[PDB]
């Protein structure tokens, strides 16, 4: 998932912002 | 914190900054 991907690879900002409420 | 590896607490710090007063959910699963 996200916790994995953004650590092992590089996430774009919009991938992060998908987890805002 | 754009264009970098965000591991452990650093991902949470990034989410806090991005999401602001919306808050966010964090699910390592």
């Amino acid at each position: 998932g996200i916790v994995e991907q953004c650590c092992t690879s590089i996430c774009s900002l919009y991938q992060l912002e998908n987890y805002c409420n | 914190f754009v264009n970098q590896h965000l591991c452990g607490s650093h991902l949470v710090e990034a989410l806090y900054l991005v999401c602001g007063e919306r808050g966010f959910f964090y699910t390592p699963k």
